[PDB]
């Protein structure tokens, strides 16, 4: 799940 | 609420395009908490022409370029100014937009947003609108609701000719009436409550609310180490007759099992020997009666009873004979303590009674007995929580309105339990209720609080219960009582 | 079935000689899934002349070479077409075929496949057929039947003088009643049935079947969450006397514990006080009668309880006399509501009576009630599926014929139950079960599928008991309901 | 991406209050996904007069009623149009600001959020703004960037004479060049991009990009079933000298170990049999050189041997005497094979050489090489990636200049490597990377996606060492490589 | 997987 | 962690 | 077990 972070 | 989106753009100045766009972006949220991760879905998104559909055109555009496919189908005649400025936005972001509906387009989707009406739902839904909606229905797609599903009025969760069934429904700033009560709690599916904006205090200014795990647990009376049974208090409960000897026994173990110091039983003998054969715990005493059932002659015989209790609870299995509403109502009109008023003593009951008393009462009617009792019909009582509240207000008592969402009530706080299941429905779950209400009484809780605990409670130990709920019986929800209590905790 | 080979073969096209390899190598991979890798066991195929025996023949070919032996004993005179080719091949493979048995043969030999004779038996065994049959049962050797162990008829269950006993049978399209009703299903051991090609739609057309978990799942009434205890039904239980006081705590509870929504017993007094004293849940209403059994004097008050339930239940525990007799079939004969019948109410039962009823009934005799209920021994209508049916057909009834394997008929469709074990062989497993069929009935469903649903899951309810099945009591069935129920979903 | 913005606003639409609120929202987010519940913390807000400032008003005003206590440091003179709205919401709202700051302020509060200067920093930090900066960096409090650690140059990661060193910082839309370079990587943290709106389409458009494992996977080379070693080809690496006999082994090694089916070393002898005593695998050629160094004496052999390779690598442990200059230069020249030209080879090369060479090549310089090469100082090319562009673009070469940020760039595309540690900083990991790079080459990819590959790869393995990093050796990392490479899948 | 052998 | 929603 | 398939 990586709709609002790139980390 | 509608007062509190207004409220913040208006007064606070917070511009209705900021809570627009954060209402769509919780909706993404929310769907990737449930989804996992989105990119390999495609996303057919459903909008309407008012707000609801200018949240619809946010989620849209926010997943334009991070999933597989997104589509809207436009629904509406005309776009209000937020819902056109996003419908702006997300063209401009290369996004797809149909104003026609195909049966089969469907097809090509995972999943379908549900973006038509939230709040502004008035009157019936028809033509294009029904359609569709029933499409969704049918097409075992993974359905996210915006708000409310889409003919839910969310002021009464009545479904208006038809409604969208969802999987997820995402709301905003607080829950709707409409996710509460039936059947839309039932076609919100699973609900998540979104903050995007509204100042807190606002939001904690509704007067209408849902009883939490939290709410209840601050509830919970005190235990000091230093106490005995007079600390936590003494019931008296009248109840049974020769037809009906179980009910004094799930009414006096309710009060037994949520903490109460000590309980004793009035019932008819030897109907009253059925009580401590089961729970010697009990106390149960003898009442002479001519026929099985109380009558005026034993009124001297309760009062005397009852100068050594805290509260009183009356009704369960009395059963309803004219000499039996002669006991109730001389009885009532003459007790100085708090009661807790059950079963075939609302069926009896004189509310004018309840008007002179001075002490206080908890009435716990099912929607059957509320409905007798005002003498309405059913379908007018169910779920009528204004009905509820005028009544509570206009006779000064707490109002237990009872059924899968059950209200309490007393004119100025409304509250609203959703904890159980189908195991409740099932004779004896009420008998076992009115006796936590009269044990958290006495333990020195107000009648509204006694009420808001032992509702959520009650329910809660039904969900306790290892088995298939149709199973659960009022003996096996006794037994789950005290487990519920630790898990409050 | 045996129309349904014919069919496959001479309308469908299917080479006979096609469904008999089939046949075969499904016996050889059932053997395998049962004993693991076959190529360290030997194998002794015992072979009649018919297709049962040609169905061994392709057993027989195919561990060729692939086991550590194989030997035929061939103990027909004669052999059918496809038999016959089977043999050939068997033979041209190289393999060895004797017709002489010799005691000591099972000595070289670690499993025998049993394929004398299947659904063609016709008559006692006798002879070599019979010694073989008592030397392999005897051996103590994995035994594996080919098609049904060879002596029991296929149509009954019944053993033809002597038969094989088998650890694993291997059956074709569709179990047959000689796998299902004992003694035939003792003897069958663990029962496969494997597909050989038959059209689905064939197989699908048998009109007696065997009642399975996917069809009790499919047949269990739905929970909507916004309910109460109306719409799970009301049952009354007519039952019990000053003889047999506990029947009716029994029935109570079993239609409780199915998930029904209210239960209200009608017992002589004081004997109705033992069931409130057990479970208060229950509403046991005390009827006043001249000497501890009902009488027609208590018609008219049983007729005014009835008529605010959906569902009556009557019989248990109701003693059998003259004035009990009156009071049933009188009842009956008026009573308009659904009837579960059992035990001294069919005991006492006028069949006339049934006839003439515009509502329906199930009736739930042992074979014993059975036998005094037609005028026939025990050994006559224990296990007569075809008896049932006309009776159920002539009486426009259900008939729930109970014992290890339970017969279900309307007349039209039957059903035989599997599920249950010998703890049920005691005195009150009845009086659950009735009460698990009214409650069924009361939640809707019709007298044919509560019936189904309720001997299904009392069956599975006692395998669930814990520790030795000799020791279950119908107190405990109870409890161990409602897991029954989680389990079947 | 200042760029991104402006164009966001005013081609796309999108309100830059809308892209404010959003980006204050991702650091609440961060903040939470950081330290669990935030409704225990106490929150210090430093808010400069800009858009970064702007983007901490947004949170201050989002944890107001939420978390145990938020006060706001306004250290500006002036708010830019966006600051200032959200100034006055978080004011509306109930905010505390205040626009004096005291050394004993950190006392009260357990997280800094740094929203003093995001991209618009321009020039050393001094006055109030450096004293507020050093007190927050002596404070020991969890420290949350907003955008950039205030006083981090966002172009090249330079501190401005001071500069907030954060535990987490939350930056928009992609990575800036200033946490991706030292000292600015150091003093970012932790750091989470979020997406606050922008078209994914302008995001993709960045032309500098931090090599990640999704892209490295992507490039990796196929291994087809049926190939052999011919399909992963075959390196010639001519290195080593009397001097420095280690340099060839690690280079080939490292070639074999990424998947490359042949290496062949040119070493002089004898110190070319140090290389097959320890790796037989390698084939080590024997070159008769006069005093232990490459010559021309030697060209016209390592020409010959070139012939029958994929690519030849130079360099590691070569010499730097004029007699290894003539050599290298005129092979160089000569070479029609791909060059990865190493270590010595760049200390003696002729930059006019790569300009006429019509095949590619790739120079792997640390900054001590890469000042030398071009008459620079360390300090003026250390992370000095545009001087690494126009040197790749002038040269028509991929240049991999080495630090712990790793730049590799064709002129066009700029890539930087983020694996690693200081393990790395010893003797001999530089030969490994080399021997690396030739070997993707060999294999088939490009020498710029050769680099990107090998670079991260190179940087995972140390990763990889299970002690302590700083006894990490080149021949440990030599074993960690294969290791890496099924991580990466 | 139920196509052969129904238990 | 309960800022955006309560479940 | 490996009557009808060598795997
Ligand atoms: N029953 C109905 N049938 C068709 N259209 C309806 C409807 N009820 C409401 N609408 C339309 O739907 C819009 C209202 O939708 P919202 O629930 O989005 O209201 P808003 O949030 O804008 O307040 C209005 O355009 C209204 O005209
Ligand atoms: N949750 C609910 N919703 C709708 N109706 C309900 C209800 N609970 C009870 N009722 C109504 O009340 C009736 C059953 O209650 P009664 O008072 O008639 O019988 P009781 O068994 O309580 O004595 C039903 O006819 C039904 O209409
Ligand atoms: N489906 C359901 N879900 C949740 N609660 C339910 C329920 N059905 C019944 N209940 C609860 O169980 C109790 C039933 O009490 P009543 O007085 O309605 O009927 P009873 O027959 O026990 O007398 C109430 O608290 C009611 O709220
Ligand atoms: N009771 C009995 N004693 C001896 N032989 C019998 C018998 N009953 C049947 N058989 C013989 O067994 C064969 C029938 O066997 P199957 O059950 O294989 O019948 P099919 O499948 O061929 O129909 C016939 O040859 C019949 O003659
Ligand atoms: N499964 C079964 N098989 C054979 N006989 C059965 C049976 N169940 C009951 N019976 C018969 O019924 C008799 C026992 O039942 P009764 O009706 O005589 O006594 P009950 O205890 O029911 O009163 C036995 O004599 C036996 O023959
Ligand atoms: N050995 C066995 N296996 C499976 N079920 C059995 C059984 N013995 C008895 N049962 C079942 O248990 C119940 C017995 O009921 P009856 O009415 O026969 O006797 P009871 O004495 O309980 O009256 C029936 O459902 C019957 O099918
Ligand atoms: N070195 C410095 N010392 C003091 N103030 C500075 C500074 N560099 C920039 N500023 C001020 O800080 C603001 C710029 O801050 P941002 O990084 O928030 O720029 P923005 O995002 O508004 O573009 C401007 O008000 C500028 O005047
Ligand atoms: N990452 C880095 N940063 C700064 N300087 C570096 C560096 N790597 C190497 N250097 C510089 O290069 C010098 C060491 O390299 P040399 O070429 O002088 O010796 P080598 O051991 O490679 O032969 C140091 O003086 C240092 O300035
Ligand atoms: N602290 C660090 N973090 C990450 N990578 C490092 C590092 N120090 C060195 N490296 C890497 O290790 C290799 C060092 O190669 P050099 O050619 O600089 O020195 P060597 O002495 O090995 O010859 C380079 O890839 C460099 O990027
Ligand atoms: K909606
Ligand atoms: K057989
Ligand atoms: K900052
Ligand atoms: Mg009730
Ligand atoms: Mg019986
Ligand atoms: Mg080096």
């Amino acid at each position: 799940a990586a709709w609002l972070f790139e980390a | 609420m509608k007062e509190i989106d207004e409220l913040t753009i208006k007064e606070y100045g917070v511009d209705s395009r900021i809570l627009m766009e954060r209402a769509g972006i919780s909706v993404v949220l929310a769907m990737e908490e449930e989804l996992g991760n989105l990119s390999d879905y495609r996303f057919l998104v459903l909008c309407g022409g008012g707000n609801n559909g200018g949240d619809g055109f946010v989620v849209a555009r926010n997943l334009l370029g991070v999933v597989k496919d997104v589509l809207v189908v436009f629904l509406g005649k005309k776009k209000t100014p937020d819902c056109e400025y996003n419908y702006g936005l997300y063209k401009k972001f290369g996004g797809k937009v149909v104003e026609q509906f195909e049966p089969s387009i469907l097809n090509e989707f995972d999943v379908v947003v549900d973006a038509i009406f939230g709040t502004g739902l008035r009157g019936e839904i028809t033509g294009e609108y029904a359609e569709i909606i029933n499409l969704v229905n049918k097409s075992g797609k993974v359905v996210v609701s915006v708000d409310v599903p889409s003919g839910i009025d969310s002021n009464t969760g009545k479904v208006l000719r038809t409604a969208v069934k969802a999987d997820l429904t995402v709301t905003f700033g607080v829950p709707k009436i409409g996710h509460i009560l039936f059947p839309g709690r039932d076609l919100t599916g699973k609900l998540k409550v979104a903050n995007i904006g509204h100042p807190v205090h606002l939001i904690n200014s509704i007067n209408r609310y849902v009883i939490t795990r939290e709410m209840v647990r601050s509830l919970l009376p005190e235990r000091p180490r230093d106490s005995h049974k007079g600390t936590y208090g003494k019931v008296l409960i009248i109840a049974g007759s020769r037809l009906y000897s179980g009910a004094p026994v799930l009414s006096g173990m309710g009060s037994l099992k949520v903490g109460t110091g000590l309980v004793k039983l009035a019932v008819p003998f030897p109907q009253n020997l059925i009580a401590t054969s089961r729970f010697p715990e009990l106390i149960s005493v003898p009442i002479d009666t001519e026929k099985g059932f109380f009558s005026l002659q034993n009124l001297q015989e309760c009062l005397e009873l009852s100068k050594d209790v805290d509260v009183v609870a009356i009704g369960p299995g009395l059963g309803n004979n004219e000499h039996v509403r002669e006991f109730v109502n001389e009885f009532l009109k003459t007790l100085e303590k708090p009661a807790v008023i059950d079963a075939d003593a609302i069926n009896v009951l004189d509310t004018s009674v309840l008007k002179e008393r001075k002490s206080p009462a908890v009435l716990t009617p099912h929607p059957g007995e509320m409905a007798r009792l005002v003498k309405k019909t059913v379908g007018d009582v169910k779920y009528n929580y204004e009905l509820a509240e005028e009544f509570a207000k206009e006779n000064d008592c707490v109002l237990v309105l009872k059924s899968a969402t059950t209200i309490v009530t007393d004119g100025e706080k409304t509250l609203f339990n959703i904890t159980g299941n189908t195991g409740l429905s099932k004779g004896g779950s009420g008998d076992v209720l009115t006796g936590m209400i009269a044990g958290f009484i006495a333990q020195g809780l107000s009648p509204l609080e006694a009420s808001t605990v032992s509702v959520y409670l009650h329910g809660f130990a039904a969900e306790l219960f290892e088995q298939d709920e149709r199973g659960l019986t009022a003996s096996e929800l006794l037994r789950l009582i005290p487990e519920a209590i630790r898990r409050l905790k």
